[PDB]
């Protein structure tokens, strides 16, 4: 989780404009030091205010993690139309030669 | 007063700590990198010198009342040394913890299976098995190493770890915890801060509460994987029910990264792979770690240190010098960090460098900290700044700059789609096994399981 | 015949309360058919060749 939330945080700092997924750190200074005065902290603060200084907020977010898949997720819900998302609890691959 | 005292003693034992610390290291590597019968004992000597001085400083620690400190980063040190660990387990069932460790451990590592028609050929877990669950295709193959090696050897298991469970949830209830669980979630506990406080008990409702906006599309990514394993194993898979456990790339499931081969979207659309275009340029292991350092100094970061370029052992040494190189990055202590891995001229280490250079400038930081505050913030955080270093790397508006992938190369719509696929494979794949993992480890370490 | 040679070249037998350490015959079961004095591990060895 927190591997995008760094992320996000970061290009967001170096000004990035398409998808996630293409988002390049390289050459944006202002991106370093917002990452910087993270590491050097060790163990010395709590965790919870180094990922404040940085991402923003206090807690484990799962909203990077879909926006850096999204295009995967519409793609997904297209070709999955003509099935059936989900799963039963009850097939299993022997129960058809079993007696009871 | 109580306070001065302290400081004095965390000054005193800062010293020798350092000091111990780069000689236990300095023989750990020199093992590494050299593997002599020489060196074994020394590392050893090396490592129980370092052992016994850690636990007489504890014991001499343990009398400074804890509740009395407000230097937030006295008492962050004090906490890592009162910290009593195993010692206050009994001496007899220390010993048979420890016995009981080693038989499980020795187990796993040994353990062997054979086939039923010819019983004078055993195959081990890692070459052997690995191997047929990651490549082979045959529904009857892979259902033989499926459950052989759960019979074979995780029969032998089950009386060991019942009383492993026993024996740690003694020694973590006479520290003051629930049990064991409670023991390892303790690693996310924040006290005292007013604002930033965390608990340990606040961990799981977390990741109960993540993992509830990841079943959408987890269940979308399990319905694609099923539809396209209904043509590769025709008859063997319903279309509505689960996916049997064997046919999942690998022993466990863990990743499915090997299904990759089987659910390509576009299968005629190539990766993105510069190998080639690598040799061509004549580019050793010494090149692309250059370049790596030359990525970590546009963002801002410093530079690499002499000793770093001259102690390193970015190469594999070729000759009778045997050395283990499972890639790894290393922080001997009193400024001297070095890699240890053997680079092969290809992208899957182009990556790995950037990974790894990214441990050590995390390292590099912090290394005007007291010895005790040495680490990431939490467990979770030291890969996680490698795994972002090594994720902007490996993009093609970054390799289109440094020199590999000529510039008139468009990237299509579809392989786009490719790479998202192989990446959801591996991240998305082992969030529900980790998660459902834990879970149950954390219930049995309760009675909540009978 | 060349199955009958190897089986038993290359058969080995291992103990029953650490299936982790199989013993062939040459080096390790006519040792200890040759020097135990042991009632009870002669019986074992003999009974778990054949
Ligand atoms: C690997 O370790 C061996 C010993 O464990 C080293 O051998 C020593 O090498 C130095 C210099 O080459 C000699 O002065 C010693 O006499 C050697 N000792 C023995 C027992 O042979 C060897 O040098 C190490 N390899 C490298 C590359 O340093
Ligand atoms: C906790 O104790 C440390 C001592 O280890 C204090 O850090 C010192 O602060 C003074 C004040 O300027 C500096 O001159 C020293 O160089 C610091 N020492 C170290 C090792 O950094 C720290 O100030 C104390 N905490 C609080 C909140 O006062
Ligand atoms: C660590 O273990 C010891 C006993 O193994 C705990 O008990 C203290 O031990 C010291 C040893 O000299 C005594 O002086 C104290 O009186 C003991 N305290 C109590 C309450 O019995 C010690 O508390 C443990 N430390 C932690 C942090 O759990
Ligand atoms: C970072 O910026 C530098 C300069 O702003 C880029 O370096 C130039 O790159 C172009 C094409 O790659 C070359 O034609 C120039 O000669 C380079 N100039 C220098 C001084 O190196 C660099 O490519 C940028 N990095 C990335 C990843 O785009
Ligand atoms: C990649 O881009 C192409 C170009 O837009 C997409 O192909 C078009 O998709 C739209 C969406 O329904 C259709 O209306 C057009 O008819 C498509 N064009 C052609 C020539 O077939 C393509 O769909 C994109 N890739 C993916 C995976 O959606
Ligand atoms: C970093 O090292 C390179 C040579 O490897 C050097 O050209 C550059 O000046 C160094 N950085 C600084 C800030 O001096
Ligand atoms: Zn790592």
């Amino acid at each position: 989780l927190y591997q995008f939330q760094f992320q996000e945080a970061l290009c967001q700092a170096a000004k990035h404009e398409g998808p996630l997924h293409k988002c390049d750190i390289s050459n944006s200074t202002e991106a370093g030091q917002k990452l910087f005065n993270m590491l050097r902290l060790g163990k010395s603060e709590p965790w919870t205010l180094a990922l404040e200084n940085v991402v923003g907020a206090k807690n484990m977010n799962v909203r990077p993690l879909l926006n850096y898949f999204e295009p995967l997720f519409t793609w997904l819900k297209d070709q999955n139309k003509n099935s059936f998302v989900g799963w039963s609890t009850d097939w299993s691959p022997y129960a058809d030669q079993s007696i009871k | 007063t109580i306070e001065e005292q302290a400081k004095t003693f965390l000054d005193k034992f800062n010293h020798e700590a350092e000091d111990l610390f780069y000689q236990s290291s300095l023989a750990s590597w020199n093992y590494n990198t050299n593997i002599t019968e020489e060196n074994v004992q020394n590392m050893n000597n090396a490592g129980d010198k370092w052992s016994a001085f850690l636990k007489e400083q504890s014991t001499l620690a343990q009398m400074y009342p804890l509740q009395e400190i407000q230097n937030l980063t006295v008492k962050l040190q004090l906490q890592a040394l009162q910290q009593n660990g195993s010692s206050v387990l009994s001496e007899d069932k220390s010993k048979r913890l420890n016995t009981i460790l080693n038989t499980m451990s020795t187990i796993y590592s040994t353990g062997k299976v054979c086939n039923p028609d010819n019983p004078q050929e055993c195959l081990l877990l890692e070459p052997g098995l690995n191997e047929i669950m990651a490549n082979s295709l045959d529904y009857n193959e892979r259902l033989w190493a499926w459950e052989s090696w759960r019979s074979e050897v995780g029969k032998q298991l089950r009386p060991l770890y019942e009383e492993y469970v026993v024996l740690k949830n003694e020694m973590a209830r006479a520290n003051h915890y629930e049990d064991y669980g409670d023991y390892w979630r303790g690693d996310y506990e924040v006290n005292g801060v007013d604002g930033y406080d965390y608990s340990r008990g606040q961990l799981i409702e977390d990741v109960e509460h993540t993992f509830e906006e990841i079943k959408p599309l987890y269940e979308h990514l399990h319905a694609y994987v099923r539809a396209k394993l209904m043509n590769a194993y025709p008859s063997y898979i319903s279309p509505i029910g689960c996916l049997p456990a064997h046919l999942l790339g690998d022993m466990w499931g863990r990743f499915w990264t090997n299904l990759y081969s089987l659910t390509v979207p576009f299968g005629q659309k190539p990766n993105i792979d510069v190998t080639d275009a690598m040799v061509d340029q004549a580019w050793d292991a010494q090149r692309i770690f250059k370049e790596a350092e030359k990525f970590f100094v546009s963002v801002g970061l410093p530079n690499m240190t002499q000793g770093f370029w001259e102690n390193s052992m970015l190469t594999d040494p070729g000759n009778v010098q045997k050395a283990v190189c499972h890639p790894t990055a290393w922080d001997l202590g009193k400024g001297d960090f070095r890699i240890l891995m053997c680079t092969k001229v290809t992208m899957d280490d182009f990556l790995t460098a950037h990974h790894e250079m990214g441990h050590i400038q995390y390292d590099m930081a912090y290394a005007a900290q007291p010895f005790l505050l040495r680490n990431g913030a939490n467990e979770g955080f030291h890969e996680a700044v490698g795994e972002i270093m090594s994720l902007s790397a490996a993009t093609p508006k970054h390799l289109k700059s440094i020199g590999l992938l000529s510039p008139d190369f468009q990237e299509d719509n579809e392989t786009e789609i490719n790479f998202l696929l192989k990446q959801a494979l591996t991240i998305v794949g082992t969030l529900p096994f980790t998660y459902m993992l834990e879970k149950w480890r954390w219930m049995v370490f309760k009675g909540e399981i009978p």
